[PDB]
Formats: C-alpha cells, sequence, structure tokens
RNA sequence: GUUCUUUGUAAAGUGCCUUCGAAGAGUCGAGUUGUUUGGGAAUGCAGCUCUAAGUGGGUGGUAAAUUCCAUCUAAAGCUAA
RNA sequence: UUGACCUCAAAUCAGGUAGGAGUACCCGCUGAACUUAAGCAUAUCAAUAAGCGGAGGAAAAGAAACCAACCGGGAUUGCCUUAGUAACGGCGAGUGAAGCGGCAAAAGCUCAAAUUUGAAAUCUGGUACCUUCGGUGCCCGAGUUGUAAUUUGGAGAGGG
C-alpha cells in the first residue's frame, strides 16, 4: 500500500479483478521484502500452495 | 495496375514482370497486438475520461455529432483525429447505460 | 601576361586611362543592378526588355528529370545505326529485316521530323513521336513503336 | 509485465489519477531544490525507455526550468541596431527548457554522462525534467559493453553540444526535404554551399 | 553600374568570400594518398577484392531508368534464392540491403546469376585449414561487371498495322486528361432516383 | 606457421506446420507568436495553449473536404573510411 | 522495547571524477553594425564578426517516420554536376537549395516494450591468493519499483 510512484501497483486491483485472481493491499513493501528476502518487494503473489 | 508500354497515359511505364515482394514486418507498426488492446481496455476503465472527452460526449449526447467533431476539431489536431474520436466517444456512449 | 596590359602602356601618363576631368571614382553610378528603373532605365529597357516583373506561374519543388526529353529529328534517325551496318541497310530496302533503332537508348525521348529520310523501312523505338515524323516514316515503309 | 501499463496509463494526463498525482508531485519538487537527486525514477518505463537501468552508475537528478520565452538581456530593451533587431519580449530562444534542463544537470554532476531526460511535471511558472545520467568512472559501466561507449571522451558533454534527443531535435538532425538546412550540421551545411571550390584545371 | 549591351550576371559575391576557397592543391597528393591507402587496405585484409559485389539494379527518374547501374546491396529474397543467408554472405563478400526490393523478374534472376557466379568464381578459405594464397585479384567490379540488357534485335520485320502511334499518344493523354471528368459524369448519369 | 591445449552432447545457422508478433506521449499533430529557410496559405527551430491514434502515424514542397495510392516507421541508442 | 523499510543528511569515511589551457579544423547557443540597395525602414551584409558553453584526432552525421512517382533507388559524408537553376525578394538590390546521374569511401547495427519463475541465472566493492589492463574463492552490498540470457521490425518469439 506504500508504493512511492504509485501508478506502479494503481492498476494491480483492477488487473486482478479483470482477471479473477484475489488481491490484498496490505501495509508494507517492507514487509514484502521481508517475505521475499529483499528490502522490498511491492508485491507478493501464491501461484501454486501444497497440498 | 500493369502498365501500358507507353510513356504517357494513365497507367504509363514499361511492362516489367510483376514479383509481388514478401511483405516487410514493417507496415503492421500499428498492428492489432491483443496486449495491447487488453492493456487499453483496462487502463480506459481505470482513468476515467479527460475532461475535454467529458464535454465531447455531452455534446455527442445533447447538441449533436457535428457540434461534437467541431470542438474535437478544435481540441485535437485534425479532422481525422476529430472523427476519430467522436466514434471512440459514441462507442463509449453505446457501451454506457444506452447498451 | 601582365607585360602585355595596357597598364604598362599607362606608365608615365598621369591619369592612366582613366581621364582627368571624370576620374577613376569608386561607384559612380551604383553597384551591380543598382538604379535599373531610374537611371539606368535607358540601357534596361534596350537589351533587356522584360527584366522587370512576373511573366507566369510558380512551380514549387520542379524537377528537371520530370521534363527530360531530348528530341532528334528525322534528319538524323541513322546516325544512331553503325556506320558499318548503316551501308547494308540502306542498300536493301526491304520491309522485312529493317533495321530496329532504340531511340531511347540512344538518349532521346521524342523523335521529331525536321528533314527527310531515305525510302528504306526502318523501325523506329521512341517513347514520343511528332506526327510528321511518324509520317515520313511510314512513307518511308517503316514504323514507330512506342516505348516507355 | 507493469511497463506497458504505465506507458499507457501515462498518456492519460488529464484523468483524475494522474492530475491528482501530477498536483501533488508538481508541489513536491517545488518544495525541492531546483536541481536535486532523485532517489528512483518517477517513471521507470519512460527511464527503460530511454536508456535508463536499475544497477550502479546510472543516477536520476530532478531540475526545475523557468518557462516562457527568452527575453534579449540588452539594457533598457534598447538594442542599438536597425528596427527588423528592435524585438526584446516575442524571441523564443531556439533550444528546448528539456535541452537547459540537462545542461544545468550536467554541469552540476559535471562526473557524469547526461544520457537521456524527460518531462515529469510543469505549473505556469516551471517545467520538471529528470534527466537520467551514467557513470562512465563506474566498473559497472565500464565494463558491460552495452554502455561503454558514454565512457569515451567524445561523449563528453553530449547534452552541452546538442547530443542527446532533445539536442538532435532542436539542431533539427532529421533525414528529408524538410531539413536541408540542417541535415548534416546547419553551420557545416552553410560553409560547404558558401565554399568556393577552385581545381587546379579550372572549370 | 549598368554599362554596354552585356548580359546580367549574377556573381554571388557579396559576402567574406575570401575566408572559404578551397584551392585543390592537394588534388595529386591526395591521389598518392587515395592509391596508397587502396594499396594497404589490399595488403592488410586477406586476399580479396577490395569492395563488395554489388547487384545490377535499375536507376529511377526515366531520365535514367533506360540504364542499369550497380546498385547498394543483394536484395534478402535475392540472397535467399542464391542459397545463401545474409550473415555469411556479409561475411564472403556479398553487401546485402535489406531496405531494396524485387518487383522486377528481370533484375531478381539477373541478381540471383551473378551472385551464382559469384559463389562459383570465389575460393573461401577454411578457417583452419591450409587454402594455399590464390593470388588477391583487387576488383569484384571488373570481375564482374554490369552489364546493360538487351532489348530487341538489330533488324526485324516491319509489323506496322496502320495504328498512327501519335494518334495512340494523344488518346492516352486524353483519356488521363479526361478520366476523372467522365467518370463523375457517369456517376451523376446513374442517379436512377 | 609450430606446439600444449578442446572448447561442447555448449553455442549458432538452415526447412516445413501452427499461434502470435509487445515496436518509445505533454510526444506526434494543431493554433498562435518570434526567429529562420529557396521552402512560397507558413522550411526548420523555440515559447505558450490545445493535445492524438493504432488496418495507426509521418511524408508525398498550393490552403481545404472527400476517395484512393505510394513510401517509410518518429517521439530511445552505437558506429570506421 | 527492539529490528527493518523509505526519504534525507554527515564524515579529512574507501576509491574516483569535473574544473583550467589550447581552441586551425568541429558541435551548439547568442548575435551586430559598417556595407549594398546610388536615399532608406523589409531586405543585404549574415543565419557572418564579437560574446558564451562543449569535444576529438578528426568532430558531426549515419544505417530512413529518406528519396522518389521510376522498369523505381536504398545509412552517412565528401567531390563533379544538378545550378546561379526550382524558389525566395520594397519580385528592387540581391539571394538560392534539393531528387536523379558519375565518382571517392563503404559497414553495419542495439535497446525499451516478453514470466528465468524449477530456482537474479546479473553486477560494484572489500578481503585472501594468483599467472595482475585481469582471474578465482569468500564476504558485505546493489538489485525484483528488474540486474542477466533471449528479440529489434530486415524481423522475431512460443509450440510440433
Ligand atoms: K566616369
Ligand atoms: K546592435
Ligand atoms: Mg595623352
Ligand atoms: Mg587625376
Ligand atoms: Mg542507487
Ligand atoms: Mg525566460
Ligand atoms: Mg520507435
Ligand atoms: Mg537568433
Ligand atoms: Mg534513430
Ligand atoms: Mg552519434
Ligand atoms: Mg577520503
Ligand atoms: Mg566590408
Ligand atoms: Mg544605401
Ligand atoms: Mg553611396
Ligand atoms: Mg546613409
Ligand atoms: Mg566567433
Ligand atoms: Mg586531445
Ligand atoms: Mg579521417
Ligand atoms: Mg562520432
Ligand atoms: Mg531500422
Ligand atoms: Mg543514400
Ligand atoms: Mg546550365
Ligand atoms: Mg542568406
Ligand atoms: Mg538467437
Amino acid at each position: 500500500n506504500d508504493v512511492d510512484p504509485i501508478e506502479l501497483v494503481v492498476f494491480l486491483p483492477a488487473l486482478c479483478k479483470k482477471m479473477g485472481v484475489p488481491y490484498a493491499i496490505v501495509k508494507g513493501k517492507a514487509r514484502l521484502g521481508t517475505l521475499v528476502n529483499q528490502k522490498t518487494s511491492a508485491v507478493a503473489a501464491l501461484t501454486e500452495v501444497r497440498a | 495496375t500493369v502498365k501500358t508500354g507507353i510513356a504517357i497515359g494513365l497507367n504509363k511505364g514499361k511492362k516489367v514482370t510483376s514479383m509481388t515482394p514478401a511483405p516487410k514486418i514493417s507496415y503492421k507498426k500499428g498492428a492489432a497486438s491483443n496486449r495491447t488492446k487488453f492493456v487499453r481496455s483496462l487502463v480506459r476503465e481505470i482513468a476515467g475520461l479527460s475532461p475535454y472527452e467529458r464535454r465531447l460526449i455531452d455534446l455527442i449526447r445533447n447538441s449533436g455529432e457535428k457540434r461534437a467533431r467541431k470542438v474535437a476539431k478544435k481540441r485535437l489536431g485534425s479532422f481525422t483525429r476529430a472523427k476519430a474520436k467522436v466514434e471512440e466517444m459514441n462507442n463509449i456512449i453505446a457501451a454506457s447505460r444506452r447498451h | 601576361p601582365s607585360r602585355f596590359t595596357k597598364t604598362r602602356k599607362h606608365r608615365g601618363h598621369v591619369s592612366a586611362g582613366k581621364g582627368r576631368i571624370g576620374k577613376h571614382r569608386k561607384h559612380p553610378g551604383g553597384r551591380g543592378m543598382a538604379g535599373g528603373q531610374h537611371h539606368h532605365r535607358i540601357n534596361m529597357d534596350k537589351y533587356h526588355p522584360g527584366y522587370f516583373g512576373k511573366v507566369g506561374m510558380r512551380y514549387f519543388h520542379k524537377q528537371q528529370a520530370h521534363f527530360w526529353k531530348p528530341v532528334l529529328n528525322l534528319d538524323k534517325l541513322w546516325t544512331l545505326i553503325p556506320e558499318d551496318k548503316r551501308d547494308q541497310y540502306l542498300k536493301s530496302a526491304s520491309k522485312e529485316t529493317a533495321p530496329v533503332i532504340d531511340t531511347l537508348a540512344a538518349g532521346y525521348g521524342k523523335i521529331l521530323g525536321k528533314g527527310r529520310i531515305p525510302n528504306v523501312p526502318v523501325i523506329v523505338k521512341a517513347r514520343f513521336v511528332s506526327k510528321l515524323a511518324e509520317e515520313k516514316i511510314r512513307a518511308a515503309g517503316g514504323v514507330v513503336e512506342l516505348i516507355a | 509485465g507493469a511497463y506497458k501499463y504505465l506507458e499507457e496509463l501515462q498518456r492519460k494526463k488529464q484523468s483524475d489519477v494522474l492530475r491528482f498525482l501530477q498536483r501533488v508531485r508538481v508541489w513536491e519538487y517545488r518544495q525541492k531544490n531546483v536541481i536535486h537527486r532523485a532517489a528512483r525514477p518517477t517513471r521507470p518505463d519512460k527511464a527503460r525507455r530511454l536508456g535508463y537501468k536499475a544497477k550502479q552508475g546510472f543516477v536520476i537528478y530532478r531540475v526545475r526550468v523557468r518557462r516562457g520565452n527568452r527575453k534579449r538581456p540588452v539594457p533598457k530593451g534598447a538594442t542599438y541596431g536597425k528596427p527588423t533587431n528592435q524585438g526584446v519580449n516575442e524571441l523564443k530562444y531556439q533550444r528546448s527548457l528539456r535541452a537547459t534542463a540537462e545542461e544545468r544537470v550536467g554541469r552540476r554532476a559535471a562526473n557524469l554522462r547526461v544520457l537521456n531526460s524527460y518531462w515529469v511535471n510543469q505549473d505556469s511558472t516551471y517545467k520538471y525534467f529528470e534527466v537520467i545520467l551514467v557513470d562512465p568512472q563506474h566498473k559497472a559501466i565500464r565494463r558491460d559493453a552495452r554502455y561503454n561507449w558514454i565512457c569515451d571522451p567524445v561523449h563528453k558533454h553530449r547534452e552541452a553540444r546538442g547530443l542527446t534527443a532533445t539536442g538532435k531535435k532542436s539542431r533539427g538532425i532529421n533525414k528529408g526535404h524538410k531539413f536541408n538546412n540542417t541535415k548534416a550540421g546547419r553551420r557545416k551545411t552553410w560553409k560547404r554551399q558558401n565554399t568556393l571550390s577552385l581545381w587546379r584545371y579550372r572549370k | 553600374a549598368i554599362s554596354k549591351n552585356l548580359p546580367i550576371l549574377k556573381n554571388h559575391f557579396r559576402k567574406h568570400w575570401q575566408e572559404r576557397v578551397k584551392v585543390h592543391f592537394d588534388q595529386a597528393g591526395k591521389k598518392v594518398s587515395r592509391r596508397n591507402a587502396r594499396a594497404t587496405r589490399a595488403a592488410k585484409i586477406a586476399p580479396r577484392p577490395l569492395d563488395l559485389l554489388r547487384p545490377v539494379v535499375r536507376a529511377p527518374t526515366v531520365k535514367y531508368n533506360r540504364k542499369v547501374r550497380a546498385g547498394r546491396g543483394f536484395t534478402l529474397a535475392e540472397v535467399k534464392a542464391a542459397g545463401l543467408t545474409a550473415a555469411y554472405a556479409r561475411t564472403i563478400g556479398i553487401a546485402v540491403d535489406h531496405r531494396r526490393q524485387n518487383r522486377n523478374q528481370e533484375i531478381f534472376d539477373a541478381n540471383v546469376q551473378r551472385l551464382k557466379e559469384y559463389q562459383s568464381k570465389i575460393i573461401v578459405f577454411p578457417r583452419n585449414g591450409k587454402a594455399p594464397e590464390a593470388e588477391q585479384v583487387l576488383s569484384a567490379a571488373a570481375t564482374f561487371p554490369i552489364a546493360q540488357p538487351a532489348t530487341d534485335v538489330e533488324a526485324r520485320a516491319v509489323q506496322d498495322n496502320g495504328e498512327s502511334a501519335f494518334r495512340t499518344l494523344r488518346l492516352a493523354r486524353s483519356e488521363k486528361k479526361f478520366r476523372g471528368i467522365r467518370e463523375k459524369r457517369a456517376r451523376e448519369k446513374a442517379e436512377a432516383e
């Protein structure tokens, strides 16, 4: 929710809504970066999850 | 399009055996590109209309396409661009409530 | 060669042939084409009638190659044939095996009909032909074939 | 990718979202210094199109340039010449505000090379540009054969010589009949056309 | 300064023309230098004819379309029909022009034929072989000279049919001059309510 | 040229079938102003205002509407003689 | 309370870089007037002198949003022409290109926009060692707001 140039992600909710992909706007590109071993990540996706 | 063999008239020129070269991939720079269509549709749905586009839709619905095209030619460059913009705006109007 | 000029002969004569009364001053009548309408009007009108004003319509971006069309008169019509073959073509003025002359390959665009040609058939390939040129070529038993 | 969406979105500049962002960002740029380092491109897709890469040695600078005409700097409007030269207030500075921006940025970061620049914002007083510069001393640039061309001394201050995109545009460097005056260089063409060529055996 | 009966002259020397006066004193020095450069370039490159094989091509602008001349490079179609790839042709000494297109089978066939002749008259040295020194010939243009195509025969039978070629030209020109007016007249005569 | 290397089941090219084919925006373009050009209802450049499209766009040296055609592919970049 | 992130700072922090000179030629900006027009204001001189910024051994331009209208040519540059011509111009004085053609020299190309996604495969730096215009290992860091590979319209890519 804190991407400093916001145009990078403003179309993401609409893209996810058009393609029927669940999306959540969540606090922290820093938190997503900790998720993916980066400083910031600005997105985090799950395509396959274990059974 | 065949030359007539003489140096004057409509299809003047020498009769040469034609070949029809293979089409260049240029001449298709403004091509269809389903990707562009999808991206442009999404951006058109997330960004709204521009203020002059809103004024143009209003003019189409309240004063007619000739007034709308006059205003669109004043706004954009040329008459061809005005025509295309007015067709796009009335396509928007047709996709709108008057489906 | 300076030793043959009259300025070597004017050495010792004060005015250098330019006169004592009207000397050689800088530009007594103006520079270049000055005063062509005011104090050089007589010299403009005599020896240059038509110099001032406009006479026709303009042509933006004219290309001379569009108008390239060299004219060959009928009076030659045979210098395009090689000298050696010309004698045996003049002899045996046959409607068959008539010499073919590519006037475009020779570098001409229109065949005109000034002179007169011998009474021998010739196949003239040209881009354009004068009416009388074609009439004379046909009267000589030849033909004009249009090319481009 | 997202760069296609960025490119399409940046073309809707009078949409509500881009108008809001334009206002907020123009206020922020006006609050910052006239020339100041930008931490990242404001338009990363535009920077990529103009040759920026997100690696060490690529630098973004934001620059503010005064809008309007070039007033003739003569004292009291007196030009001391013929009336055809008396003009002071409608003279137009045959060089872009973008060129002025990137020249000032290059003078500030003289150790870098101006690769390109792009418009980011404007108000009535100012036009705002982001200048992409390359560090020709950085080893990531001196290697990486795609970019070490700009390390060559022939590319020193190409923004000051008009060798960037806006420089070539203002110099009129384009092909065809519309650019006969300026195809190989205006003054070079003029010298060629005003040279008297005299051979040994005069023609 | 308008004197006696003389043609009006237009000598353009009202600028500082003496600041730009190129006298080609170096014509002979530059010719010697061009010959020296040709010699060292020939010695530098492998036995190789100092220039690329150029295609045959028709000049534009009817002033010159009657003649044929060397072009920039062989078209992609010509190279493919000669059996080469453009990259390999460029490496074995054929100029390739991606811009030029083939709409003339005569020129296309001629260029394919001179490409085949070039391939049959060149020896390509293997990168890891011996290929004994093969007596470099300096000119590919002299080896494969551009020939002007012959169109007709020296003598032929007169086949006059009474068509009056002058009249044919007049009628072609008149048809062009009135094509649009007659087209609009036939547009307005198809009214039929 | 001579010799250790052996690169590498890595890399490249080539035929056919099929689905595609992303191609640069305050930019093009337009108005106006100034300058400039041989460029003349406006050659380039620049300021301000307007501001595109995608079988699109630019050009085709007389402004405009209409219908075609031709030719290239901008708004990013390197390059010896 | 602790740990990040973003942005912004500081250090005589580690390593670098810029300035100035020259300036014949080169790339731009800025920019006259004398002069010519037998006066003079548009024009001319001149898109020149002076002023300013910026390079190299050459620079610039350069692989077509070109020229054309042909039976089509095919990056750029330069020469001979085109041509004192088309055109511009108190249509006055004056100015004034370009296409073709011959020749010199020739050379072609690469990014952006693509999911590597079964594996950031990318790179600066520090350090140890070495065969030191660099290499390897290790370690921080840069980087997913995208660094590699793959493609550049002449194409080309994914599948068989
Ligand atoms: K006298
Ligand atoms: K002055
Ligand atoms: Mg005496
Ligand atoms: Mg005396
Ligand atoms: Mg950084
Ligand atoms: Mg100003
Ligand atoms: Mg492009
Ligand atoms: Mg000026
Ligand atoms: Mg380009
Ligand atoms: Mg360059
Ligand atoms: Mg230190
Ligand atoms: Mg003087
Ligand atoms: Mg005077
Ligand atoms: Mg006087
Ligand atoms: Mg006076
Ligand atoms: Mg000076
Ligand atoms: Mg030096
Ligand atoms: Mg040199
Ligand atoms: Mg260079
Ligand atoms: Mg290209
Ligand atoms: Mg060319
Ligand atoms: Mg002449
Ligand atoms: Mg002039
Ligand atoms: Mg490949």
